[PDB]
DNA sequence: TATCTGACACGTGCCTGGAGACTAGGGAGTAATCCCCTTGGCGGTTAAAACGCGGGGGACAGCGCGTACGTGCGTTTAAGCGGTGCTAGAGCTGTCTACGACCAATTGAGCGGCCTCGGCACC
DNA sequence: GGTGCCGAGGCCGCTCAATTGGTCGTAGACAGCTCTAGCACCGCTTAAACGCACGTACGCGCTGTCCCCCGCGTTTTAACCGCCAAGGGGATTACTCCCTAGTCTCCAGGCACGTGTCAGATA
């Protein structure tokens, strides 16, 4: 049964507390982002703990948004999450405004 | 070219951690979009902080200060 | 004798990933 | 019997310079006063925190400029720092 | 000669100087900070006053009411982002389709 | 036509910007509220400005909450709002915690 | 029974201003409950403010400070 | 004789007094304020630490990990209301049931 | 020359040995507790300073700190907080 | 050797308006 | 269209706030050096990301209904103008005794650098 | 089951700050007095809330029809560990320069109090 495996993996991922995103792609992405905000005549370096802290904050925010949009999708008498659910969640959250 | 480092296995793992039983095909794009927006905001704040002090290296102190100024305090990384 | 200089745009819907263009 | 100071005359002069024939009420004046006071307080505490971050004991124009860039949005701060630098180079001409 | 006329600013300079010096912000105070803050505040006040005057003139009115201020605030993205958690007395909500 | 009357009332109440709750019942309610906050032998007296400011703030908060509830009801492909929508809006808002 | 002072036409007009077309029969109770909770919080903060200053009259400044400390800045009454 | 031993506390008082002095908070600092703040901080630390220790002993574990801290924080309504916007590094999330 | 860092690890370890004689603690947990107590101290100090400046006063006393801890912490926690604070201040003033 | 004495209950859901009782 | 009302706008008085000059002392900018960390590449290696295909549980459209909701009118109650009176409490002012900042000595307090020792996965 | 890896935990010194005592400028607690908006009551009338009756309309349950995530199988590109190595730069220490708090003195600037005056409500 797919639902049994789904609940099993949900419990397994909720019991764990480690990261779920690779480090090299995230580092390359944050390097590209910090290069987009910096002029060409200089370059900014990065430490090791700062990237880890930023990644932790990003994963926390993403998990919160995913939980909120899952609750919103469950409110609509369905299990599958849609883009409109996340849109309305981000709109009613009031952040970034 | 660089936003593809968040392939759907990681997003599926994050959704399973958040308690999702079914994910559509149009969720990964918006997840990447909101992640990129949050990253742009935090990185702009951290770059401003590290440029005010006349430095060329971004430390964790500037990151946690920007996170606290935004409204999301982070513990465990000092400061 | 004083006129605005910065550009003015309508409030963008950030939830729909709108761009300034 | 104790008088207080408000940003009424300056705001009225700015409005007269902008629009030659336009009135104002007491509610709008109080709203503008509260707004400018809140903005000044925010900028002041931001500059103070930024100076305390770098183990500094002075508030120069650099700290206020960085606080304005960190508080105001993109175009707003871009114009504000330009106006501030213009005023600074105009006042320094002695 | 006042310091406000030397820098070409309508808002006062010594008043805000004493305000930020007696506000328990730092041990010492620079010389270019009060004029910079005065210029920034004057620019913001002039912008919001021009917006309110335009909103009042659009409705063939001769005086500015809090409704015009609320409309000018909600009709700008940057002003709405700066005053997202701020309410206006006797302003009301803006109409929508 | 009920829809025409509803739209007309919506437009009329969105154009207006006056108070919408009576003053004497609100004052009696806030007095009964502040009565059981303090002790018994002594009480407190209220001013008109503070009362009207609190009334305007509560009106704005309730208008925002009702708008969020209406959006949540529209999300479920229906017009009539229910208490479940308001509860979900309060839960997603994250305030009071 | 002072909570009954908020009549049904008032809540209906508030919902009409907010944009609600049809209202059920269970909205008024939740509206009264959330209004009572918000009032309780704000009035508790205001009474704390006016009691620190060993006074007996609650002014508008205390309510303004209580609203500002909770993240809801109010303009037009002071500050 | 240290003031901490006279007050019967454990957290330092001289350090808190020096911080309140050179923290740019006020021109004058009272004598009963540092001991009061020290006692409050010690009480809060002892409470949260006892909660974390109980949470760690519940899992028959000797060492204290951030997971135990998150489990102890998220299981108390008072601490959840006090710490509602902060995030714990490597603390995970609460299970659904 | 390496400068010394002002942390609260010793007092946290002391109160831990006072509460749990067998339970230990890691380094990340110590850093988390230090950041938490620093944030609480900063919040209380800022609230007390603002509340003292509101009343056009230049002196911070026990009343300001009491009002600050009563406003910041919830009532159930603030009760025991002000109780312990009063006990500590009266024990200090007794000698 | 020291234990807490304050009341501790499960976290309440404020959106449902529960009572402590 | 003639007449009454109220909030906005312009004129005085002046005193507490704003402006100008000399001093000196600690704070910020400028040079100079070292060593922790970072960026960039290579060998490998398997864990994990990529892609094709079947079928089934889940999402979406259409139909019948019946029970809650808005419209319409007779009727009763409490909002509000407006006086009238009472007064506890907000607000400004004079005294001065106790609480707090500053300066020299110093000593017991808290932190950086060894050394040890138990928990755990390993072969 | 023996053993090496690694993170807590207890010494050994060692240095920069909390204590102590004495002095002096100062500030708000207290007592005093004066004036006002909050409190309670009265008369009354018309805007507005209330209860009862009923057509209706749409939220919901049921049915049916598509259909696209998901798991299984096979193939593969990059993640990471260990090792390599140079150098840009943060941290630290001296050093000479100068910005501004302090004090004193002198003087213009905007707030509170009169005095209009026209848009709007009323007849």
């Amino acid at each position: 049964t797919p639902s049994e495996l789904a609940l099993y993996e949900i419990r397994k991922y909720q019991r764990s507390t480690d990261l779920l995103i690779s480090k090299i792609p995230f580092a390359r992405l944050v390097k590209e982002v910090t290069d987009e905000f910096t002029t060409k005549d200089q370059d900014l370096r990065w430490q090791s703990m700062a990237i880890m802290a930023l990644q932790e904050a990003s994963e926390a925010y993403l998990v919160g948004l995913l939980e909120h949009t899952n609750l919103l999708a469950l409110h609509a008498k369905r299990i599958t999450i849609m883009k409109k659910d996340m849109q309305l969640a981000r709109r009613i959250r009031g952040q970034f405004i | 070219d660089n936003i593809q480092g968040i392939t759907k296995p990681a997003i599926r793992r994050l959704a399973r951690r958040g308690g999702v039983k079914r994910i559509s095909g149009l969720i990964y794009e918006e997840v990447r979009a909101v992640l990129k927006s949050f990253l742009e905001s935090v990185i702009r704040d951290s770059v401003t902080y590290t440029e005010h002090a006349k430095r060329k290296t971004v430390t964790s102190l500037d990151v946690v200060y920007a996170l606290k100024r935004q409204g999301r305090t982070l513990y465990g990384f000092g400061g | 004798l004083r006129k605005s200089t910065r550009v003015k745009v309508a409030p963008l819907q950030y939830w729909r990933n709108e761009k300034i263009v | 019997k104790a008088r207080k100071e408000t940003y009424s005359s300056y705001i009225y002069k700015v409005l007269k310079q902008t629009h030659p024939d336009t009135g104002i009420s007491q509610k709008s004046m109080s709203i503008l006063n509260s707004f400018v006071n809140d903005i000044f307080e925010r900028i002041a505490t931001e500059a103070s925190k930024l100076a305390a971050y770098n183990k500094k004991s002075t508030i120069s124009a650099r700290e206020i400029q960085t606080a304005v860039r960190l508080i105001l949005p993109g175009e707003l701060a871009k114009h504000a720092v330009s106006e501030g630098t213009r005023a600074v180079t105009k006042y320094s001409s002695s | 000669q006042s310091r406000s006329a030397k820098a070409g600013l309508t808002f006062p300079v010594g008043r805000v100087h004493r305000l930020l010096r007696r506000g328990n912000y730092a041990q010492r105070i620079g010389s270019g900070a009060p004029v910079y803050l005065t210029a920034v505040l004057e620019y913001l006040a002039a912008e919001i006053l021009e917006l309110a005057g335009n909103a009042a003139r659009d409705n063939k009115k001769t005086r500015i009411i809090p409704r015009h201020l609320q409309l000018a605030i909600r009709n700008d993205d940057e002003l709405n982002k700066l005053l997202g958690n701020v309410t206006i007395a006797q302003g009301g909500v803006l109409p929508n389709i």
